[PDB]
RNA sequence: CCCGAU
DNA sequence: TTCCGAGATCAGACGAGATCGGG
DNA sequence: TCGTCTGATCTCGGAA
């Protein structure tokens, strides 16, 4: 997973700094390791690694523990340090799920790391009144009540008790009363809540209007009661649907019911197993419809329908010509969502045998994607770092002739057409990811 | 024989400078006899990568 | 368009021609053959 | 105006054996070999234009220089050009370890299977301060044992089980799954950077990603004047594979041109799975490295046949005269042989006491002594100059009877020129030799500089 | 036999009565048609020059089957021989898109740096960029 | 000196033993006894 | 000799393309906090400076930067809405 | 794996072309000339 | 001016060895680091002092003596915070040249700032009015080989009043 | 590859 | 009943002086 | 040309 560890060199360098990144990227590259081990192998001062760490141990990327030896080992989680990635998105479901004040605590609450209550709530009374009519200032008491609103939805979940070793400082990580409790955002809960706007979305834009709601509300009354590890979800009887929707319909109980039954038996299955995993096919769908056009996304549907039954068919199944169907297979074997030849049985031939079938294996094609959609946003933001360092001398100009002022609205047309498209591939990510992590047992 | 190889990335660039990194800094030329000049240049044709690492002469 | 390729006689010490024959082989090419004569008194090594 | 440059030679500190990734062999190569896969040879005066020796390449011949230097054949290097294979294929020098680590990475997740103790447990030997190659090769076999007795990952759960070699060059993986290089390059893309220095790949030197091939070097011309000939036929495979994806052809033959893509590009490597590959140059007692390397040809030597001479002291052998004259010594001028090597460079290459070579104090050419006049060449002749004087009397000579036994095979001797074609040295120094005089020959080497002139003659 | 043929031409002619869906409306169940998509196989399609008039369901509900790997609905109760349920409805499609200019290139795959390929001038995302 | 009942002896002895292989041809084990002095004791051993 | 001509081509263009800027209206507000915390987050104290500038300088002199309403109200309540684990 | 060999012994010292550290390369050797670490000057 | 603390391997060949090592070095380090500018250090001129000479090997191949010298040498390097005097050596119509006397004509000095009365129209004209003093203000130099000028400088001229002169 | 020398 | 581990029994490897001389 | 070492499957046997 090298283009992984290449975004986190990228979200790491963009975000905090350089040797942050560095003594950051290399704990990703080498593991569980100790703090005098680090600083001789990246060639790094001691002083300056106690810092680096500092940074980011608040930020809950590197977790440290020992063992066996008294010496702590610190370990650096891979996957968090792409959730950096997602950032904006995750303030932005706090707006639609709350108001302006609370999509302000999750911001300085992903911002800043790890926060007391008695911290951030001092701290969007300085922005919020700031932005607010002097005079007319906003009161912190409707803080303190949408900041638990937020957490009975228990969408911030505290820290783990701190293990307080020895070889562990508690002055440095803290940065300068009450002391209070720490807590990080739980995007965990996202990643349901995020799940939660995927499936409403793949109802709504397949079945119905009417469908989805319904969806909805059995998925918001069903919360606290799962967790993301669920197969499935939590199961519910009609009688509280009825009980559960929003106060926006009048449908009545037995129309309902039939368009239940309805959602209940379909192709597509609530079956939380069922859900990510169709949704993971529309999304390697949607990859080819993007890259080879209808014709090869019509062979690349059919292998979905039959595992093992190909070449003997996929010439008739879909009319299209032989000369342009076999380019279509042998591009999508050479790019491997085809997968390959898993039923040749004749022994050591590969001129004589009992006929290569192609099979698409969907995991496979998924981790490429994944992998793929990893290098994406490599290729984005290495651009974004191209154009920056080049037009600097324009930007203070404002704080200039014709293509001099020509030049930065074609940069600011490009960034903001870079930074737009980070997020368009993100969401590709979670919509695999998710579907990765729910067929990855033991983790 | 003489050849010249450079200090970071070490491999046998041609003349004054290695075309790997054209940087053209690095770039120290070496003496070797030109049979195992042959075997680095054979070597690396095939996967085998020999990244000579120089030193000065102390 | 004439490229010389002359037949020399290398050796080391000097040798005498004998016979030159001049045929056509079984391709018929203009065949030439000599033959060299060297007298050698066995001095110290033969 | 001028600004500082450095103009200083070095020397091996080490060498670390490595791989280059698929991307770093295009960006060390100056040209595609795309082209045909006839010879570059075209009708009229047989020139190159793209083909396989495109000159910006190498050089095989005097006359054409290369195009990416200005330099000749004489003191031009190699450069190295590309060719893209299409579908990826196994290199067959690290094909076992393809095996290696298939048999030790997940099929599914591309971790090693392992718990967190055990890799804890062998990451903690990797980071030891004393590494050998015994301590290393010990460990994979170890690794090796405890990940081929697992069937459940602790990362992905999914299930695993052997690897198991079928036939040439194909992997079976238990209507059992089978690992062409296709799936196999992601794979090897997927495996964490944690998990790359538990397969004992140190990830300075290469990932095992380049464990397979999809672009491939192409040697430079300079050390290749029959391996072109297996160059060629891969491009012309390479088109063979890119044609029959676009004109329809079932899979039956083109997996049966990728497998014949894989022998060829495995053929081109070693040739004993008719032309040898670049195995067979570096083996047996032909390769490179025995008898290119270590037995190497050698410049100012000779061999005649021996005769007895016993009035000459143990420590001398009588050389002819007619190779005296040729075996030369370059004797630097230094104010105690400025005098003896103006008497002897008078005589020039045809009276033995003279020279047949002057390089002047700065690299001149080596002036053959025979056509300009000697006695201005004498006259001139200052300081610091090289002068390649005959081989004299009172010169250290080292014999050699080819058959070398002992220790003894080489002896140095001091040469006095005599008048005859035969080696003659003292009958007591026979038997180190093992030399009858029954028609045997006997080599003499005539060391060149100063310091291996006192090293044959103390040691 | 009829390997001279486009059916191309033809699969939007069992299309666009499934793209305007008149009574889109949830009065009832809208037990949706297939029968009636045979049926108006057999006797007239909309207006295309034909030479196979002849009507057999082996050869008409091919179309079908491609038609289903391009979105458009099941079966239900095929099992029958000739009148059974037989469901059907149009599938819309369940997603937006998800891709970008650097999702379509296989060559330009290959750079991870600044190199011959690097990203840092590509010309795809020069293209894209205006 | 290399180029210079049974028991191997010459250089297929010698390679032998350089080679140091678990199992050689004609291995000899000698053992002196408790009561070396009667043909009958050292019999019964 | 049927592709023996120059290198395939400079680039291979894909006759099908990007569908667009995919989502356009509603990530705009995601677009500007994209580049909103990164001008925060750059302007932070939770990053580090280049100390490896100042031992660079021996130029060192004075005059250079090289050389040189809140309204609240008090409570207190700490809430267990969250885990008791770890 | 990823060897780094030093090169020593003379198997590749000879290989390489250095000369080997296996008897007359063993020791080094100085100049006896007339030198010093001497006294700078005042600044 | 300022002092460069420097480390060079000096080869000092074998027909110097009636010499001592302290001034035959010298004599090297000269040949070897005058007139030229090294990369991020500044001018270098000649040789300050020998400040620690190392142990003459002999290696197995010259026969010469290579003597790792430890040494300071006086480089032209100004400090951004100098008032030079020199001389022009020279007028081009973007701005004017200075050369320090017969030190290096190579500072080349863009004319901005002075009060304003600024054109140099061709006919060298220095200036329009109302030895010659100099800023310095700052430093750049640029690696020359690129392939199989070096310390120029920027150079101002402030609201000094220039009392003497204009 | 043969031959032949030692 | 289970079976986890271990001694037994094939198959594949990659080695096997040095030089010199000529057709 | 066997000759060697290696390492890969089977099976009768003991422990829980
Ligand atoms: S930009 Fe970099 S990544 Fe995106 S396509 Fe061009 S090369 Fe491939
Ligand atoms: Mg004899
Ligand atoms: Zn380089
Ligand atoms: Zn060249
Ligand atoms: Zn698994």
């Amino acid at each position: 997973t090298q283009a992984e560890i290449k975004l986190c060199s990228l979200l790491l360098q963009e975000h905090f700094g350089e040797i942050v990144e560095k003594i950051g990227v290399h704990l990703i590259r080498t593991g569980s390791q100790p703090l005098r081990v680090i600083a001789h192998d990246t060639g790094t001062s001691l002083d300056q690694v106690k810092k680096a760490l500092c940074v980011l141990v608040q930020h809950n990327l590197v977790s440290y523990q020992v063992h066996k030896r008294g010496v702590v080992e610190y370990e650096a989680q891979c996957s968090r340090v792409l959730r950096m990635l997602r950032y904006p998105r995750y303030i932005y479901t706090t707006k639609t799920l709350y108001s302006d004040t609370g999509e302000l605590i999750v911001e300085e609450l992903l911002l800043n790391g790890k926060l007391t209550m008695s911290a951030v709530v001092k701290k969007v009374a300085d922005r919020l009144t700031e932005t607010m009519e002097d005079g007319k200032t906003m009161d912190y008491a409707e803080v303190s009540n949408t900041f638990v609103r937020l957490a009975d939805t228990h969408f911030v979940q505290r820290c783990p008790s701190v293990p307080t070793t020895e070889n562990s400082d508690p002055g440095p990580p803290p940065p300068a009363p009450d002391d209070g409790i720490y807590w990080q955002a739980n995007l965990d809960r996202f990643h349901q809540h995020f799940r939660d706007q995927a499936i409403v979305s793949a109802v709504a834009n397949r079945m119905d209007q009417t469908s989805s709601e319904i969806v909805r509300t059995m998925l918001r009354m069903s919360e606290i009661t799962t967790s993301s590890s669920a197969p499935f979800t939590q199961p519910l009887s009609s009688n509280e649907i009825f009980r559960s929707l929003p106060v926006g319909y009048n449908i009545s109980k037995q129309v309902l019911d039939q368009y239940l039954t309805l959602l209940a038996d379909d192709p597509l299955e609530i079956n939380l197993h069922k859900a990510l995993a169709s949704l993971a096919t529309a999304t390697l769908e949607s990859v080819v419809q993007e890259r080879f056009g209808s014709r090869c996304a019509r062979i690349f549907r059919l292998v979905l329908q039959k595992k093992h039954i190909e070449q003997k068919q996929v010439e008739d199944f879909a009319m299209i010509p032989a000369k342009e169907a076999k380019d279509m297979l042998y591009k999508m074997l050479s790019e491997n969502f085809m997968s390959l030849q898993e039923i040749p049985k004749t022994p050591d031939h590969a001129p004589s045998r009992t006929f290569y079938l192609y099979t698409v294996n969907i995991l496979s094609a998924a981790r490429m994607l994944l992998h793929r959609c990893y290098k994406s946003i490599a290729n984005l933001i290495e651009r974004r770092q191209f154009e920056t360092k080049e037009n600097k001398r324009l930007l203070e100009k404002s704080q200039i002739t014709a293509p001099e002022r020509q030049q930065l609205e074609t940069l600011k047309r490009n960034v903001n057409k870079l930074d737009a498209s980070e997020i368009q591939v993100d969401e590709t990510i979670f919509l695999l990811e998710s579907y990765i992590e729910c067929t990855m047992k033991r983790q | 024989f003489e050849v010249d190889v450079c200090g970071q990335c070490g491999l046998l660039g041609y003349s004054g400078w290695c075309h790997y990194c054209k940087s053209s800094c690095h770039v120290s030329s070496l003496r070797i006899p030109y049979a195992c000049k042959l075997l680095f240049q054979e070597l690396q044709s095939m996967n085998i990568i020999p990244r000579l690492k120089l030193s000065k002469y102390n | 368009q004439y490229k010389d390729v002359p037949i020399t006689y290398k050796g080391a010490t000097d040798s005498y021609i004998e016979k030159v024959m001049i045929s056509s082989n079984a391709e018929d090419a203009f065949l030439i053959k000599m033959l060299l004569r060297q007298t050698r008194r066995p001095e110290i090594g033969d | 105006e001028q600004f500082r440059e450095t103009d200083v030679a070095k020397k091996i500190s080490h060498i670390c054996f490595g791989m280059k990734s698929p991307e770093e062999m295009r960006q060390q190569a100056h040209i595609q070999v795309v082209s045909k896969n006839l010879y570059s040879q075209d009708n009229q005066h047989a020139p190159l234009l793209y083909g396989v020796l495109d000159h910006r390449m190498g050089t095989s011949e005097k006359d054409r220089p290369c195009e990416t230097c200005g330099k000749n054949l004489a003191d031009c290097l190699g450069h190295y050009g590309y060719i893209d294979l299409e579908l990826p294929c196994f290199h067959v020098g690290y094909f076992r370890a393809v095996i290696g680590i298939l048999q030790m990475i997940c099929k599914t997740c591309c971790h090693i299977m392992l718990s967190q103790e055990e890799k804890k447990q062998f990451l903690d030997y990797l980071k030891r301060p004393g590494l050998t190659y015994l301590q290393k090769r010990g460990l994979k076999k170890k690794i090796s044992d405890k990940c081929r007795k697992k069937n459940i990952c602790h990362h992905c759960g999914a299930f695993n089980g052997t690897v198991k070699k079928c036939g040439l060059l194909k992997i079976i993986h238990e209507a059992q799954e089978n690992l062409n290089p296709l799936v196999v390059l992601n794979l090897f893309k997927r495996i964490p950077a944690e998990d790359v220095p538990l397969l004992l790949m140190n990830p300075e030197a290469g990932k095992p990603s380049d464990l397979i091939l999809t672009r491939l070097l192409v040697p430079p011309l300079c050390i290749r004047p029959d391996l072109t000939m297996k160059l060629t036929e891969i491009i012309f495979l390479n088109d063979v594979i890119k044609k029959h994806r676009i004109s329809g052809a079932k899979t039956q033959m083109i997996m049966e041109d990728w497998d014949f893509l894989q022998l060829q590009c495995a053929l081109y490597i070693n040739s004993e799975l008719w032309t040898r590959g670049f195995v067979q140059r570096l083996k047996g007692k032909q390769g490179r490295f025995r008898g290119n390397l270590s037995g190497k040809r050698v410049d100012f030597s000779g061999r005649t046949v021996i005769s007895p001479d016993p009035n000459l002291r143990i420590d001398e052998v009588a050389v002819p005269v007619h190779v005296a004259k040729i075996l030369t010594f370059p004797e630097k001028v230094n104010k105690a042989n400025i005098n003896f090597l103006r008497k002897l460079v008078q005589n020039g290459p045809e009276v033995h006491p003279g020279a047949n070579f002057i390089q002047q104090r700065h690299t001149q050419m080596k002036r053959f002594l025979k056509y300009g006049n000697r006695e201005k060449m004498a006259q001139e002749l200052k300081y610091g100059d090289i002068v390649e004087r005959h081989l004299i009397d009172g010169d250290v000579v080292l014999f050699n009877r080819q058959p070398s036994l002992h220790k003894l095979s080489i002896m140095a001797h001091l040469a006095r020129v005599k008048p005859h074609r035969t080696f003659r040295f003292n009958e007591c120094v026979c038997t180190p030799y093992n030399a009858d005089f029954d028609g045997d020959e006997m080599n003499l080497h005539l060391p060149q500089t100063e310091e291996a002139k006192a090293e044959a003659l103390v040691l | 036999k009829f390997l001279q043929s486009k059916a191309e031409t033809a699969r939007e002619s069992k299309q666009n009565p499934m793209i305007q869906r008149n009574s889109s409306f949830a009065s009832s169940h809208e037990v949706w048609k297939y029968i009636c998509e045979l049926g108006i196989s057999k006797v007239e399609l909309s207006m295309e020059d034909i030479e196979t008039i002849l009507n057999t369901l082996i050869y008409d509900g091919k179309v079908e089957m491609t038609i289903i790997a391009a979105k458009e609905g099941t079966v239900g109760s095929v099992d029958g021989h000739m009148k059974l349920y037989r469901a059907v409805n149009p599938i819309i499609p369940p997603t937006g898109l998800v891709r970008a200019p650097c999702g379509l290139c296989p060559v330009f795959d290959d750079c991870h740096e600044g190199g011959e390929i690097s990203p840092s001038n590509c010309i795809y995302m020069t293209e894209w960029l205006e | 000196p290399g180029t210079q009942m049974n028991i191997t002896l010459g250089v297929p002895r010698i390679k032998e033993i350089i080679n140091a292989s678990k199992a050689i041809s004609t291995p000899i084990i000698t053992a002196q006894l408790d009561k070396d002095d009667d043909a009958d004791y050292a019999r019964l051993v | 000799f049927s592709k023996g001509e120059k290198l395939p081509d400079v680039v291979l263009k894909p006759p099908p393309l990007f569908p667009d800027t995919d989502y356009k209206p509603v990530p705009l507000k995601t677009g500007e906090g994209e580049e909103y915390m990164l001008a925060l987050k750059q302007e932070l104290r939770e990053t580090m400076k280049r100390m490896p500038y100042f031992i660079e300088t021996p130029e060192e002199r004075q005059d250079i930067e090289r050389y040189s309403d809140w309204r609240r109200l008090p409570r207190e309540m700490m809430p267990r809405n969250k885990c008791k684990k770890a | 794996f990823g060897q780094k060999d030093s090169v020593c012994g003379v198997s590749e010292c000879i290989i390489m072309g250095i000369p080997m550290n296996i008897g007359t390369g063993l020791f080094k050797l100085l100049h006896k000339a007339d030198r010093d670490p001497n006294p700078p000057k005042r600044p | 001016f300022v002092l460069v603390e420097m480390v060079d391997t000096v080869r000092i060949p074998p027909w110097q060895f009636e010499r001592k090592l302290n001034d035959s070095i010298a004599e090297e380090l000269n040949k070897k680091l005058a007139n030229k500018v090294v990369y991020n250090v500044g001018l270098c001129i000649c040789l300050f002092d020998i400040t620690k000479l190392e142990d003459a090997y002999v290696f197995p191949g010259d026969g010469a003596s290579h003597t790792k010298v430890h040494f300071r040498c006086v480089v032209f390097h100004p400090f951004l915070d100098e008032i030079l005097i020199g001389k022009i050596k020279g007028c081009s119509p973007e701005g004017v040249h200075v050369s320090l006397g017969f030190f290096d004509d190579i500072l080349i000095p863009p004319e901005s700032l002075q009060q304003p009365a600024k054109f140099d129209e061709a006919e060298q004209v220095w200036v329009w009015e109302y030895g010659e003093e100099i800023r310095f203000r700052v430093v750049d130099e640029s690696f020359v080989d690129t392939s199989p000028y070096t310390l120029v400088g920027s150079i101002s001229e402030p609201g000094l009043g220039l009392l003497s002169w204009w």
